């Protein structure tokens, strides 16, 4: 009684549908391995969350600049721009901080509920009871979302499909920067100016 | 050079020698010739995939004899003609 | 019994007459497999419907152009005319729009009734039961096609498929005759009405 | 069991004398249409072997009924035999003489228009050979001779022999069909060489459509030598 | 299971055994000297491992130079590094003969120790080496010593995976032996590096083969 991504299409046996967003869409038969499904769901969560973060960080500056509130440079040349700190130094700081963060995440994934305790101050005790959703004061301050059964399903579906939308949108933005030398919203303006003569087939 | 007369003579000599080897028109490892040139059967402990009994030893021997005959014919024809 | 295409000859065993317009014409035995008949009837329905559309579009505008009330250009050069939009853009737009229809058609022919529900508003549906006949408000505006058929539906189906086959022959005739003669179908019609014997296949070559 | 027999058995048999000519081509041991990645599902449960040259390749739901399978086997055999004849006859005149001798026209897809020329069709470019100049006569002779041949095929069956493997004295003068085992092996060989010829004919059609001729595109191009 | 007759002594227990022995070199009837059946598999494995090292190291510098990792002063072909001074020479921190003496010293230690372990299986772990004699006691088969140094990661813990690894080692070793022979012959005929030969066969396959290079 669960809608499928394709009407009248039989869902894969392993794709039960209990997990949020499971619409029986696995054409490549990739997730049939017993040990791969958890890795797939965690990877999709991380991918969608970082993709939507990057989607905000890309779309908001260009939109604000074209409105007029801000006067920030574009994303596809920001790396080659004047900064107080050297680019390599910043990158090393980034990789170190992310090494700590993901190391914690990887330890959580491999060993369930093993790194919920803060070493320096053992009086924190993260509250998350599911892998990939640690919650806690640092990551879930207000406490929204956590409720009864079938309440988490709809909001997690919202999260995963919003992340999918943002991820495909950011792929589109990168493809734009590869094909046109201007921001995607300016391409929206161009598509609005002459819609029947401005599309993908026009200047492929 | 591929279509040249020398190439044709060499390939023809080698092919004819191999043909006379695989089919019982010439001596080989599994087919001994007697004093009367009769080609009696001989059993050798050599295993081959060819159902007729043609082995790699026979392939090498027939190819060598074919190259020899072809070289002789080519040089003789060049000297005469 | 039924009027066969060839009098006095046994009809193919796989054609019982239940399907509309069964003339028992299978000289090459291309319908020996029962599961192939369903696909073949669906394909012939789709070509015959599109062929009736094409015959109307190639004959009525040209006939009214001959009458003078319309200025429709010759259909052979219609695709080379200038239009406000890119023809390839038009192709991709119609492709995208028709992809949903093709998906619906594939889903229903593989599994009848699985796409009979309106997604946005589930209340809206279609009343069809036979495979390839949806009825409903969208596809049957006049409510024609859902009737107790003792002799009602079958005659309509038979004349529908007969007109479809005639239009199929007509459109391939038009394409062929335009290829052979660099003139519109109405020119050939006038030539055959003026002197049928003089103007013919051998007349041009 | 003529002299050609036991000679094919010693030399022309494709398997060693100890092993029968059945197992490599019939039964559950067939190579199958995906090689070592075939998997049990991709072989239809009705394509169990027991017929020449089957690799369990029915991606569409054809056959599945014995009558369709037997028929399709018969058209496959006929198209294959005609394709063998066609490919060898398309490649022989170009091999013997690639020059454009006026009455010759070696190119396989251009010999049709040679009849309408003044020189006509001169077999081997010999002025006195046939020298035909009328297409209608060729049409009539084709119709009569092939109608007689096919009428004899589908009506003059000896009622005791196979419709497509008549054998007998007239169609097997050398008596290759003495042994059923070598007969099945020869049927496998015939099917495979016929399929190869059929693909050769299809590729010949395509490459004639795109590129010029057969010798060129094999000696002119792709084999720069 | 392939190649030639099953010689009735190549039953199949050896890794990489396919009964290929046309000359009957491994027949155990008269098996003295270096033609002992217990020496030939070991020798095959040893020229094979050295050939794997040699092929990888003779093709690596030129590929790295083409990509750009290493300075182009060191991207010279394998025969232009000092093996054959008449062909080409490179200047290192020592002249090649001092390098040869040092190499012979180190390889003499290693190889005479390995030989003593082959001939006296339990030895090399008894007398006092400089603390490392504990890890240098080869377990069982001389060709597969193992231990906390020669197998310091722990592969092949079970027997079947070890069999697969042994078979893989034998095939890569035989392939590398043939590759090194090809390196030698192609160096003699073409006068350029094997990677350049590969690029030449790729650019114009029909006009850049052994038949064209008959004239040097
Ligand atoms: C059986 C397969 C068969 C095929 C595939 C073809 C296909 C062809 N015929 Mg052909 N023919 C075939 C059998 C026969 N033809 C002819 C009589 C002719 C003629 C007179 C001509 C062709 C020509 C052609 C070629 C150009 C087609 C075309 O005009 O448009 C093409 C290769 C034409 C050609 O060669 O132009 C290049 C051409 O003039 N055919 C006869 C005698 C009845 C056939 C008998 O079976
Ligand atoms: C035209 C002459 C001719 C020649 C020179 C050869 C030569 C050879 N054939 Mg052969 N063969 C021929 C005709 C010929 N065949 C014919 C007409 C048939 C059809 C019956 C076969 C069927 C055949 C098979 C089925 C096999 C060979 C194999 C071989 C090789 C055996 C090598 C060996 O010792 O394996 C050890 C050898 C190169 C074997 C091989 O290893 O080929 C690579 C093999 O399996 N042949
Ligand atoms: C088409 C066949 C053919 C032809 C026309 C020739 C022709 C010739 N061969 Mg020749 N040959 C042939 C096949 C042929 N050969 C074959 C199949 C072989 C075996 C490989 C040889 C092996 C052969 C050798 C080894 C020699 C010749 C020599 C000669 C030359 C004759 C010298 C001579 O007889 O002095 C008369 C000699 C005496 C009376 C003693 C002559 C040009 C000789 C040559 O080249 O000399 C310049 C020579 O030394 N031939
Ligand atoms: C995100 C991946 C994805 C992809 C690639 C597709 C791709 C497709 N869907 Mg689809 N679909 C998806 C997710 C996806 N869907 C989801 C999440 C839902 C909601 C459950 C649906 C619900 C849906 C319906 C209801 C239908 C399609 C249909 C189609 C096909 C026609 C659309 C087209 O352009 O062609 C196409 C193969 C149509 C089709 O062909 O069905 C037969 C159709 O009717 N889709
Ligand atoms: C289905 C088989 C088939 C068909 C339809 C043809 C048809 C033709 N062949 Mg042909 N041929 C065939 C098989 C076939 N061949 C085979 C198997 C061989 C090899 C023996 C040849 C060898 C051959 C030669 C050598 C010649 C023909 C020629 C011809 C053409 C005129 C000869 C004639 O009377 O007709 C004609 C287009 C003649 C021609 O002009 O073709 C260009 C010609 O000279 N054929
Ligand atoms: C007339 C010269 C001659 C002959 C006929 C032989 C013959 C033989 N030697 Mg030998 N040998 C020779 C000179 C010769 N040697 C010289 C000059 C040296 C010193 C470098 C050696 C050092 C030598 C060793 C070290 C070994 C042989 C071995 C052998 C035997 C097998 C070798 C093989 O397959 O090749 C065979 C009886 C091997 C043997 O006995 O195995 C059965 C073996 O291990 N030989
Ligand atoms: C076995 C073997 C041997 C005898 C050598 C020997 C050598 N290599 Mg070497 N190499 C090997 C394996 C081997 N390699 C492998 C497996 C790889 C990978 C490399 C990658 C490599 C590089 C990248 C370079 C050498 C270089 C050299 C030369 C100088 C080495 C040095 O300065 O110290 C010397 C001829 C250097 C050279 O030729 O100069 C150099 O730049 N090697
Ligand atoms: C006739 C036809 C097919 C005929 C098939 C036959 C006889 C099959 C017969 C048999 O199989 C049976 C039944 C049963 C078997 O046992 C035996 C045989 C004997 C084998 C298809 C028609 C098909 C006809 C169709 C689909 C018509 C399409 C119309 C189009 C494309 C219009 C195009 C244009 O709009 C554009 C694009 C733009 C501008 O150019 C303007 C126009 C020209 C208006
Ligand atoms: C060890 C070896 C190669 C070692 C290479 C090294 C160290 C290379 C080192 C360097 O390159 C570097 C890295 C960098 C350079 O700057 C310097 C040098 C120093 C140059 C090859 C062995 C190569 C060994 C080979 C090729 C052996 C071939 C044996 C065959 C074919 C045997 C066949 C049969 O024996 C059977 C199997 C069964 C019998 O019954 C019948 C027959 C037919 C006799
Ligand atoms: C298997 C399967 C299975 C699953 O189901 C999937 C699928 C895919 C479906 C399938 C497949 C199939 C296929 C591939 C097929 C193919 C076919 C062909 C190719 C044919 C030909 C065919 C071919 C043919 C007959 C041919 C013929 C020919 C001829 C006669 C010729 C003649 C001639 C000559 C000599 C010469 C001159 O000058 C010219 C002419 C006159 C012309
Ligand atoms: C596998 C196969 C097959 C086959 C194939 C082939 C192709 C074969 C061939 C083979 C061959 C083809 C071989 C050859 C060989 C050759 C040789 C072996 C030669 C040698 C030479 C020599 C020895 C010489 C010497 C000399 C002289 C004497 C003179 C002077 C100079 C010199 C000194 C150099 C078969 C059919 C069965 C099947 C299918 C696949």
């Amino acid at each position: 009684d669960r809608p499928l991504w394709l009407p009248g299409s039989e869902a894969p046996k392993w794709l039960d549908g209990s997990l949020p967003g499971d619409y029986g869409f696995d054409p490549l038969d990739l997730a049939a391995e017993p040990g791969r499904l958890n890795w797939m769901v965690q990877a999709e969560l991380v991918h969608c969350r970082w993709a939507m973060l990057g989607a905000a960080g890309i779309f908001i500056p260009e939109l604000l600049t074209k409105i007029g509130i801000l006067n920030t440079p574009s994303w596809y040349k920001a790396g080659d721009a004047t900064y107080f700190a050297d680019q390599g130094t910043l990158f090393i700081v980034e990789l170190l901080l992310m090494a700590w963060a993901e190391s914690r995440r990887w330890a959580d994934i491999a060993r369930p509920g093993s790194v919920n305790t803060d070493p320096i101050f053992p009086n924190n005790k993260l509250t998350g009871t599911d892998v990939g959703y640690p919650g806690g004061l640092w990551f879930d301050p207000l406490g929204w979302g956590s409720g009864s059964e079938d309440k988490l399903k709809e909001i997690r579906t919202k999260e995963v499909k919003n992340g999918r939308l943002a991820m495909l949108a950011v792929l589109g933005a990168f493809v734009q920067a590869n094909v046109t030398h201007v921001g995607p919203i300016d391409n929206l303006f161009a598509h609005l100016a002459d819609p029947y003569h401005t599309t993908i087939l026009q200047s492929l | 050079y591929i279509g040249s007369s020398t190439n044709l003579i060499m390939v023809a000599s080698t092919t004819l020698m191999l043909f006379a080897g695989r089919f019982g028109l010439a001596p080989s490892a599994n087919r001994k010739s007697t004093a009367g040139l009769k080609l009696v059967d001989r059993d050798s402990g050599l295993q081959t995939g060819d159902p007729a009994g043609f082995t790699a030893t026979d392939t090498l021997a027939c190819g060598a004899l074919g190259h020899v005959i072809g070289v002789g014919i080519v040089l003789g024809l060049k000297a005469t003609a | 019994d039924r009027p066969l295409w060839f009098p006095g000859s046994k009809a193919p065993e796989w054609l019982d007459g239940s399907l509309p317009g069964d003339f028992g014409f299978d000289p090459l035995g291309l319908g020996s497999d029962p599961e192939l008949l369903k696909w073949f009837v669906q394909a012939e329905l789709v070509h015959c419907r599109w062929a009736m559309l094409g015959a109307a579009g190639i004959f009525i505008p040209e006939a009214l152009t001959k009458a003078g009330i319309l200025n429709t250009p010759s259909w052979n050069v219609a695709g080379d005319q200038q239009y406000f939009a890119d023809p390839t853009t038009l192709f991709v737009i119609e492709l995208i729009l028709f992809a949903w229809a093709e998906g619906r058609r594939w889903a229903d022919i593989v599994n009848p009734g699985c796409v009979n529900v309106d997604p946005v508003f589930p209340n809206n549906k279609l009343t069809g039961t036979d495979v390839g006949y949806p009825g409903g408000l969208w596809f049957d505006p006049l409510g024609w096609g859902q009737t107790k058929d003792a002799k009602k539906l079958k005659e309509l189906r038979t004349k529908e498929i007969k007109n479809g086959r005639l239009a199929m022959l007509a459109v391939l005739g038009a394409v062929v005759q335009a290829n052979y003669t660099h003139t519109g179908p109405i020119d050939n019609l006038l030539a055959h009405l003026a002197d049928p014997g003089h103007n013919t296949i051998f007349a041009l070559s | 069991m003529t002299g050609i027999a036991e000679w094919y058995k010693v030399y022309g048999k494709s398997v060693a004398p100890d092993q029968d000519a059945r197992a490599p081509y019939y039964g559950p041991n067939r190579p199958l249409w995906k090689g070592p990645f075939t998997k049990p599902k991709d072989v239809p449960e009705y394509l169990k072997g027991e017929y020449p040259g089957d690799y369990g390749c029915d991606i569409f739901k054809l056959a599945r009924l014995p009558a369709n399978y037997a028929r399709l086997r018969t058209q496959e055999l006929m198209n294959g035999r005609w394709a063998m004849l066609g490919i060898t006859g398309c490649l022989t005149p170009e091999l013997i003489n690639s020059n454009s001798t006026p009455g010759f026209e070696p190119v396989w897809f251009n010999t049709g228009a040679q009849i309408f020329s003044d020189a006509g069709i001169d077999y081997l470019g010999v002025p006195g050979f046939i020298n035909a100049h009328s297409l209608f006569a060729v049409i009539v002779v084709q119709a009569l001779l092939m109608g007689l041949a096919e009428y004899a095929r589908i009506k003059f069956v000896p009622e005791g022999a196979d419709p497509f493997y008549p054998g007998g004295k007239t169609f097997d003068p050398l008596g290759f069909s003495s042994d059923p085992e070598i007969l099945a092996e020869l049927k496998v060989k015939e099917i495979k060489n016929g399929r190869l010829a059929m693909m050769a004919m299809a590729g010949l059609f395509a490459q004639g459509a795109v590129t010029g001729v057969s010798p060129l595109q094999n000696l002119h191009d792709w084999l720069h030598l | 299971f392939a190649s030639k007759q099953s010689l009735s002594y190549l039953d199949g227990t050896l890794p990489g055994d396919y009964g290929f022995d046309p000359l009957g070199l491994m027949d155990p009837e008269g098996a003295g000297g270096f033609i002992d059946p217990q020496w030939l598999p070991y020798a095959e494995i040893i020229n094979g491992r050295f050939a794997m090292l040699g092929a990888a190291g003779a093709i690596a510098p030129e590929v790295l130079g083409r990509i750009g990792l290493i300075p182009q002063e060191t991207a010279i072909p394998w025969f232009q590094s000092g093996v054959i001074p008449p062909v080409g020479n490179y200047s290192y921190w020592a002249d090649p003969y001092t390098l040869f003496v040092l190499e012979m010293a180190l390889m003499g230690f290693a190889e005479h120790r390995r030989a003593q372990d082959y001939y006296k299986p339990g030895s090399m772990g008894k007398q006092y080496f400089l603390g490392l004699e504990k890890f240098l006691g080869g377990s069982g088969n001389p060709a597969y010593p193992g231990g906390p140094i020669f197998n310091f990661l722990g592969f092949g813990k079970n027997e079947k995976e070890l069999q697969e690894l042994k078979v893989k080692e034998v095939k890569n070793g035989r392939l590398a032996m043939m590759a090194v022979l090809g390196y030698f012959t192609q160096a003699i005929f073409t006068g350029v590096g094997p990677f350049q030969n590969l690029l030449d066969h790729l650019a114009d396959p029909v006009h850049n083969n052994v038949l064209t290079n008959l004239k040097i």
